[PDB]
Parts: C-alpha cells; sequence; structure tokens
C-alpha cells in the first residue's frame, strides 16, 4: 500500500517536475532523484528514467547541431548518463539518445565547413559512444571516418 | 529495475490505502 | 405496514389502488428504509459493456465479456483452416502490436470483426456524473465541496 | 479505407455491410498510413543520365528545419505568392539565404505540400531557358516521385533538394523515371527514415482514472504531456500522444480498466519518427510478434512493402544507373548488398 | 449585470467594489440567486 501510494503521487509528482524543467539544468532533478532513491521503488523509477530519456531525446532531436549550439549536448546528457538504460546508451542501437548524438555528429560532420572549426561537445561524444573492446561495436572511428 | 518496472506484468496493479481507526479498533 | 398503504387517503386513486403520489418527506423515508435493496450506482457508464445490447453482441460474436454469459454459438461455420492461405491471413503482412480484447472485438464490433452478424451497437457514452453524496448531514444543500478542485481567480484570469 | 478512427470506421464498415453495399465484407486489421522523412544531409552528389544520354541530373537532399513543413501546410506560403515575398519569408523566419529563398522552385507533392526543390545551380553554367524547360519537366517529375518514397511508397514529408552544378540539359525529355530513380537513390544516400501518425489523448476523469492512464499510456508508448485539475469540478483532465498503431484499443482498454469513469479523445496531432532505422539488415522480427523497440522501424516497412506487393527489400541496383551504382559499391560509401 | 461589480441595495448602486463585506454581485443578486431559488423551492416544497 504505501509502494503503491509512492509510486502514484511521488512518480506522478517527479513526472510533472521533469515536463516543468528545462532539459539543459538537470542537476535539481539529479538531486531530487540522488535524494529520494532511497525510497523510490524499482517501477517508479523506471517510469521516470523513461520519462528523462524522452525528454533528453526530443532535445537531441530538436537541437540544430550546426546552429544551436549554444546548449551543448553532452553536457546536457552528462547529468543523467550514469542513470541512463542501456537500450538509449548503446551506441550500436538503432534509436536512442546515443544514436541520436551519433547521428547528428555525423550529420554535423557531413555538413561542416572547415572555416567554422570543430563540433563542440563531439568530444565526449566519441567518449560515450566509444566503446571500451570491440571492433564491430564501435560506432565512433567509423562514423568519424566516414564523415 | 527497468524490466520489472516496464514489464506489464510486473508493474503492478493498485490498491487504495488503510483506515487508521478500523485498524486501531481491530487492534481493540 | 398496512396492506395495501394509503387506501383511504388522498394518495391513491381509489379502492381499486392503481395509480399513487407520494410526497417528498415520504419519499426520501421510503428510499432509506429500502437502502439495503437499492442500487448505489447512480452514472450511467457504470454499465459500459457491461449491459444488454453489449451481452447480446457477445453472444452473437461468440465470446464472453468478464463476468457476463456465455451460450452456444450463433454460427459455428468459421474456421481459419476453412479461411485458409487465400489473401488476408499473411502474418508476414499484418503488423502485431499489442493485442486487441474481446472487449474491444465487442465495442467496436464492425471495425474488429470480419462478419459481425447480428451483433447490436450500444449506447457510446454519457456526460460523467459529478454528483457526490454527501456524508456529513449538517451540511446544506448548496456548499463547495472539499471533493470539487477550486476555482482561482489567476486560474480564470482574463489575460488580453 | 483511411478514415479517421475507430468510432469513424466502425460507422463506415456498418454502412458498407447494412446499407450500401448489402452483403458480408472481410475486413483486415487496422493498420495507419505512414510517412517518409530524412535525418541527415545527402553525402554524396548524386547525377543520373538519360536513357538516350542527352541530359544529366545532379543534386543533393537534406532535412527540412523544424516549422516549415507545417507552416507550408498551414499556408504561411504558397507557390502562387510572389517570389519576393516567398524569399522574404524564408530569409527572415528561418535565416535563409536570399539566393537559395528566391531559387526555391518547388513545393511536393501539391501547392501545400511538405517536400520543397531549389536550385543550387549557376548561371554562369546553366543556361536558363534549357533550365527553364527542363526546370517544368522537374517540376512535374519531382511531383510524381515524391508521392511514392523508397522505402514503402508512402508519401515523403520534411525534405529538402539541392539541384548542384556541373548537370547540363539539352532539349528534350519524355521520360520521367529516371529523375524520380535518382530522387529515390537520393533519399537512400540521404539515409531516410519512417514516420508515424501520433494521436494527441486527452481524457477526464477521477484520480485513479488519471494513475490507470499513466499506466496504461506507458504499455502503449504514449506519455503525458500535461495533467491537471478541472477546476470547479472534482474532475482531471490529461492530455498525452500516442501512435495510432498502439492506439488502436485503448479507449476501450482504459475504460474498462479504470474503477471510476475515464472519458477520452483521441485526436490527430502531428507525425513522428518511429524508433528504429528501417533499412538496418541486422534487425529480425519473428512473426506473430510484437516489435522490439528497434526493429520497429524496419518491422513496418516490411510489412507494408509485404502487404502492398513491392520487393523483399529496397533494391540500389533498380534505383540506380549501373555504373554509378559499380562506383559507389566500389567506394564504398553504399553498404554491402 | 455581468462583471466585477456590485449592486449597493440601499443606494441602489453599481460599484466596483462592495460597500459592506460580503455583499453580492450584481449578476449573482440578480441572476444566479433567483434560479437557484426557483430550482430549490420548485424542487423541495409541497404543492400548496
Amino acid at each position: 500500500p504505501y509502494e503503491t501510494m509512492m509510486y502514484e503521487l511521488w512518480l506522478r509528482t517527479v513526472a510533472a517536475s521533469v515536463r516543468e524543467w528545462d532539459v539543459r539544468e538537470p542537476e535539481p532533478l539529479i538531486a531530487v532523484l540522488e535524494a529520494w532513491d532511497a525510497l523510490l521503488p524499482g517501477f517508479v523509477r523506471a517510469q521516470l528514467l523513461r520519462d528523462v530519456v524522452r525528454k533528453l531525446e526530443e532535445a537531441v532531436e530538436k537541437w540544430q547541431p550546426r546552429k544551436h549550439t549554444h546548449n551543448l549536448p553532452h553536457r546536457w546528457i552528462f547529468p543523467w548518463l550514469p542513470y541512463l538504460p542501456a537500450s538509449h546508451l548503446d551506441a550500436k542501437a538503432a534509436t536512442g539518445l546515443v544514436a541520436d548524438v551519433r547521428r547528428k555528429f555525423r550529420t554535423l560532420i557531413d555538413a561542416w565547413d572547415f572555416s567554422r572549426g570543430v563540433i563542440p561537445g563531439l568530444k565526449h561524444w566519441k567518449q560515450v559512444l566509444w566503446p571500451e573492446h570491440g571492433r564491430s561495436s564501435d560506432y565512433w572511428t567509423p562514423l568519424m571516418m566516414n564523415h | 529495475d527497468l524490466y520489472e518496472g516496464r514489464g506489464p506484468d510486473d508493474i503492478p496493479r493498485m490498491k487504495p490505502l488503510p483506515k487508521l481507526g478500523d485498524v486501531l479498533q481491530r487492534i481493540r | 405496514y398496512d396492506h395495501q398503504p394509503l387506501i383511504d387517503t388522498p394518495h391513491v386513486n381509489g379502492p381499486s389502488y392503481k395509480r399513487w403520489n407520494l410526497t417528498l418527506p415520504q419519499m426520501a423515508n421510503l428510499y432509506r428504509l429500502s437502502e439495503p435493496l437499492v442500487s448505489d450506482v447512480v452514472d450511467p457508464n457504470y454499465f459500459y459493456l457491461f449491459e444488454l445490447k453489449s451481452f447480446l453482441t457477445a453472444k452473437a460474436l461468440n465470446v464472453a465479456l468478464p463476468g457476463g454469459p456465455r451460450f452456444e454459438p450463433l454460427y459455428k461455420d468459421i474456421d481459419p483452416n476453412d479461411e485458409d492461405f487465400g489473401e488476408f491471413n499473411a502474418m508476414d503482412r499484418i503488423i502485431f502490436r499489442n493485442p486487441i480484447r474481446t472487449e474491444t472485438r465487442v465495442a467496436y464490433p464492425y471495425l474488429y470483426n470480419s462478419r459481425p452478424r447480428s451483433v447490436h451497437l450500444s449506447w457510446h457514452s454519457y456526460p460523467q456524473i459529478v454528483y457526490t453524496k454527501t456524508e456529513d448531514p449538517e451540511l446544506p444543500a448548496f456548499y463547495f465541496d472539499t471533493s470539487i478542485n477550486p476555482i482561482s481567480s489567476r486560474a480564470v484570469a482574463p489575460k488580453n | 479505407i483511411l478514415g479517421t478512427g475507430e468510432l469513424y470506421m466502425d460507422c463506415v464498415l456498418h454502412d458498407l455491410r447494412k446499407l450500401y453495399a448489402d452483403m458480408e465484407v472481410r475486413v483486415s486489421d487496422p493498420v495507419v498510413r505512414f510517412c517518409e522523412t530524412v535525418q541527415d544531409m545527402s553525402a554524396t552528389k548524386c547525377y543520373a543520365i538519360t536513357p538516350n544520354k542527352k541530359n544529366t541530373i545532379t543534386m543533393a537532399a537534406e532535412p527540412l528545419d523544424d516549422g516549415i513543413a507545417q507552416d507550408i501546410e498551414s499556408g504561411a506560403v504558397k507557390i502562387k505568392d510572389p517570389p519576393r515575398k516567398v524569399a522574404k519569408f524564408f530569409e527572415e523566419k528561418y535565416g535563409w539565404d536570399k539566393l537559395a529563398a528566391r531559387s526555391i522552385w518547388a513545393f511536393g507533392p501539391d501547392e501545400m505540400g511538405p517536400n520543397i526543390l531549389q536550385d543550387d545551380t549557376l548561371p554562369t553554367e546553366v543556361d536558363k531557358k534549357r533550365l527553364a524547360t527542363v526546370k517544368e519537366s522537374i517540376r512535374q517529375g519531382f511531383a510524381w516521385a515524391t508521392r511514392e518514397g523508397p522505402l514503402c511508397e508512402e508519401p515523403i514529408r520534411n525534405t529538402k533538394f539541392r539541384l548542384i552544378d556541373v548537370s547540363l540539359f539539352p532539349w528534350w525529355w519524355p521520360n520521367y523515371s529516371d529523375r524520380s530513380t535518382c530522387l529515390l537513390f537520393l533519399f537512400l544516400d540521404g539515409l531516410p527514415r519512417l514516420m508515424e501518425p501520433m494521436y494527441s489523448v486527452s481524457m477526464t476523469g477521477p484520480q485513479s482514472s488519471v494513475s490507470m492512464v499513466y499506466n496504461i499510456l506507458s504499455r502503449r508508448r504514449g506519455h503525458v504531456l500535461s495533467d491537471g485539475p478541472i477546476a470547479g469540478t472534482p474532475l482531471y483532465r490529461v492530455n498525452g500522444l500516442i501512435p495510432v498503431i498502439d492506439s488502436f484499443g485503448f479507449e476501450t482498454d482504459l475504460r474498462i480498466n479504470t474503477p471510476g469513469q475515464a472519458m477520452v479523445s483521441l485526436v490527430f496531432d502531428r507525425w513522428s519518427i518511429v524508433p528504429g532505422d528501417p533499412l538496418d539488415r541486422e534487425q529480425v522480427t519473428r512473426p506473430l510478434q510484437m516489435a522490439t523497440a528497434q526493429a520497429t522501424a524496419r518491422d513496418f516497412v516490411l510489412k507494408t512493402r509485404r502487404r502492398k506487393g513491392l520487393s523483399e527489400d529496397v533494391t540500389v541496383a533498380k534505383f540506380l544507373e549501373p555504373e554509378f551504382y559499380q562506383s559507389l559499391l566500389e567506394s564504398g560509401t553504399l553498404g554491402e548488398p | 449585470l455581468w462583471g466585477d461589480v456590485y449592486f449597493n441595495p440601499k443606494k441602489r448602486t453599481f460599484t466596483r467594489k462592495p460597500i459592506e463585506e460580503g455583499a453580492k454581485r450584481s449578476f449573482v443578486n440578480f441572476v444566479m440567486e433567483p434560479i437557484y431559488k426557483l430550482y430549490s423551492h420548485t424542487i423541495s416544497e409541497g404543492p400548496e
């Protein structure tokens, strides 16, 4: 009973806070998650992680890699990196935050002129999307060398 | 944890809270 | 507890006992005395897919609603093996999402059934009842209940 | 038959069986009308040579910016508006170059369609009168080709085309399938994606009902945009988003599962990107089985192709000239067939 | 009758603020309470 009441009320409040808050500053949301993660059930944690991943994927899809360089996608996705799911964080996945970041980096590399300089956040994006072991699962080196 | 959270079987069906006066009456 | 109550009063048409008229205090007292045997249901939306037309549609479709009756089939003629691989039964052609339930097959019988014979179109919805029965007996007829969401001035907010 | 929703198509199929045709009609499982788009700009400047080897067309494709498709569908700009006003609108609103905004030729598939065609060609290299005649040919050929699209023969949205230089246009062209074909291969080089329609969900009901709405949308791949009380009532209104293909049965499931009474409206809202890459040959879906989160676009496009009767896979060889096909296969821009 | 205006009775005046703490709006006092009383006395009272 307490678990389900906490699930309903607290997860609804956390989802409302996630919808209301700005994506570019996830430090207060991460602090709330760290503080309330002791009493948070697994279902509420999974739903909150799904909402956060949806907000991050929406921000990554909506932000223009060539134009909207003020809000760094790497710095925005850094705060939710440890709590992100494996499916979203997998660079080899067809859909996900990491897949969208890799596709945006490839598009920026393809449509990037030498006069504008290097792409901001590409170093941390390649650090996130570079597998430690496995040549077939490394999506950083091949996309970079092809774009 | 995420699998049990997203599992339609594992995401439990909920029920409402108890009555404290009824619990005290049951104890008495 | 009279045998034919109110038969000599102006509350009935006459000794043939055929038409009655009762006052509001009398009707309220009878409702309170009949409290163990009166329906609590106020919303007509309570019986969505649990009323006669839904039961008849489920009977014609040879399906059973949750909690409802079950009958002999109306049509024991269609088997998919009779509906063998002509055009439509291609599992490689049908996109499978999460499955459609019996309640949905009954709620929309012409969309979700290939041969919807003898099915009945049930009432779709009613406006939701926002009436709640007051428990506190000292409360007046008209009062802002705690169950009602409050109206704020900035919730109204004429902007421009 | 394409219609608005479950009740709409129930009424339509009732009127078909009992009112107009007066017979028994076999009806499939409901599905959605898809769309197509691109998410990366074209890397290879693709060219095509006529069957008589007179004319050559060189171009590239690009995703459009946010808001152009919705503004052109609403009618902020028109193909019959003055070109100076059209160029002024694009330059002012989207930060577009004056030359490009004046060089925008075509809206596709129709006057208010969501695809645009612009020539980045130089007048120093292309003569305008031949460019005018082949431009009208490209008008109607691009219009013919953009209804189909390469993935599942479903119309394509949110696309920009740039006709690049060097492409020379001698007189007279009666064939259309050739630059249709290079538009299709240009989409493949642009690495396309599939788009599904979205219903905006809006329910009204009590608080047990809003909890159940969150649960059922979580199962059905939707999410709650907004959630509030209705002032002066004991009701709560919850707005959200769901795909149509996952919303089949959503209203009935919600109404039979909520302990209160929830009332649901499902309206068409927008087109959104389906999860997954449609061209990923790795992703395999079992028959009779729910598509995974990564294989969803692939599963949709294969079953759409097999439903329409097309080939089992996208044919780059059919979508290319053999010479440029072999050249790009040697260069490694395209994958292994 | 409509709006944030109030009817002060003995002055017979329409003012943006009430003359007494708890005086009635014009719309309430002249429209909305009569309809409430019509309903309440129609369903509540006996025939005579």
